[PDB]
């Protein structure tokens, strides 16, 4: 967690059902955004820190 | 000459142009339009935007 990982994601369709549908994830909480709505936007940039 | 009748059309202007440029302005919500914030958030959320 000092030396967390940043993945660039581009130039892709992103269906977050499935993540946000998976029952693994024991925390899945969104800021500025309802993850229910990530199906129709679209972003500049995305990014995965890890 | 003309200034008196050119003044009344300049203040109008001059209104209508600060009335339509509030429409940017967020007053501290998450962004200024509308439709952001509807295609962003569901009902509990977006309705204190």
């Amino acid at each position: 967690v000092y030396a967390w990982n940043r993945k660039r994601i581009s130039n892709c369709v992103a269906d977050y059902s499935v993540l946000y549908n998976s029952a693994s994830f024991s925390t899945f909480k969104c800021y500025g955004v309802s993850p229910t709505k990530l199906n129709d936007l679209c972003f500049t940039n995305v990014y995965a820190d890890s | 000459a003309l200034g008196k009748l050119q003044d009344v059309v300049n203040q109008n202007a001059q209104a209508l142009n600060t009335l339509v440029k509030q429409l940017s302005s967020n007053f501290g919500a998450i962004s200024s339009v509308l439709n952001d914030i509807l295609a962003r958030l569901d009902k509990v959320e977006a309705e204190v935007q």
